[PDB]
């Protein structure tokens, strides 16, 4: 019953938005840190931002620190990742997973390319 | 005279998370360790340097009666000489432990439906507890090179990260209580004996 499903992502051009949405089943995403990975096809996956259990705080890597926003919905148990001023290296595809460290059983993708014009 | 309070300790309302073990100390008392074996039917009741079967005719200076929850899975790992997150950096005992652990299973308490993610434990720490050290402390863990302190970037995380206990769980997932009697025995005159 537990999984991760990833949602948005797309085209779009350098200077623009984007908004990609982690809606995660059999859990509530609050208790655990959640995450967001990306990965350019030549290099290896990088992390991009974190979100800390409860209020204690979020995690952003120098790559996109003030250009994306990660944000939790408990309402909708969804994690989002809102990406703004997108540069031509952000693309990759991007992953969420959860840090629930072995107090689940779980263990897709989703593409984003931004183009320079 | 006086019968040792262990119904304080096994019977406790609530439990402290295995990161913050509570500990309450025993003295000026009598202890039958026999009525207390089956008290209520345990999960566990194993010692290290003493046997269980000549507890009674024992006597010692101090007792600690330390207790808290962890899964069934994380029980073998309260024991001397044993290596994991729990040992390593919530609980440890010493090589030289002599004393009686205790466990038993408390899924009718301590679990939940919709999940209990109450109970806590260290998951983190730049270095392994030493013997009954307790670290409630809940500062950032940079792991990697680049800093934390005010960068906060990727590789830092808090330290304390919450079992999640349903009640249809595997047993090994399942919450357990846990007391450890640990026996200090001392160069001054004992006050805990039994009958
Ligand atoms: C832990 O508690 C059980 C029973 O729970 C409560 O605690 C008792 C003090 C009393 O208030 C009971 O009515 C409660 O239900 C203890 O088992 C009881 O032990 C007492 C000892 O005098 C006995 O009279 C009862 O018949 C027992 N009842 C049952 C259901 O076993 C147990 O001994 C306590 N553990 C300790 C003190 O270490």
């Amino acid at each position: 019953q537990v999984q991760l499903v990833e949602s948005g992502g797309g085209l779009v051009q350098a200077g623009g938005s984007l908004r990609l949405s982690c809606a995660a089943s059999g859990f509530p995403v609050e208790v655990w840190r959640m995450e967001w990975y990306r990965q350019a096809p030549g290099k290896e996956r990088e992390g991009v931002a974190a979100i800390e259990s409860y209020g204690h705080g979020t995690r952003y890597a120098d790559s996109v620190k003030g250009r994306f926003t990660i944000s939790r919905d408990n309402a909708k148990n969804t994690v989002y990742l809102q990406m703004n001023s997108l540069k031509p290296e952000d693309t990759a595809v991007y992953y969420c997973n959860v840090y629930d460290d072995g107090q689940l059983a779980y263990h897709q993708g989703t593409q984003v390319t931004v183009s320079a014009g | 005279t006086n019968l040792c309070p262990f119904g304080e300790v096994f019977n406790a309302t609530r439990f402290a998370s295995v990161y913050a073990w509570n500990r309450k100390r025993i003295s000026n008392c009598v202890a039958d360790y026999s009525v207390l074996y089956n008290s209520a039917s345990f999960s566990t009741f194993k010692c290290y340097g003493v046997s269980p079967t000549k507890l009674n005719d024992l006597c010692f200076t101090n007792v600690y009666a330390d207790s808290f929850v962890i899964r069934g899975d994380e029980v073998r790992q309260i024991a001397p000489g044993q290596t994991g997150k729990i040992a390593d950096y919530n609980y440890k005992l010493p090589d030289d432990f002599t004393g009686c652990v205790i466990a038993w299973n408390s899924n009718n308490l301590d679990s939940k439906v919709g999940g209990n993610y109450n109970y806590l434990y260290r998951l983190f720490r730049k270095s392994n507890l030493k013997p009954f050290e307790r670290d409630i402390s809940t500062e950032i863990y940079q792991a990697g090179s680049t800093p934390c302190n005010g960068v906060e970037g990727f590789n830092c995380y808090f330290p304390l990260q919450s079992y999640g206990f349903q009640p249809t769980n595997g047993v090994g997932y399942q919450p357990y209580r846990v007391v450890v009697l640990s026996f200090e025995l001392l160069h001054a005159p004992a006050t805990v004996c039994g009958p």
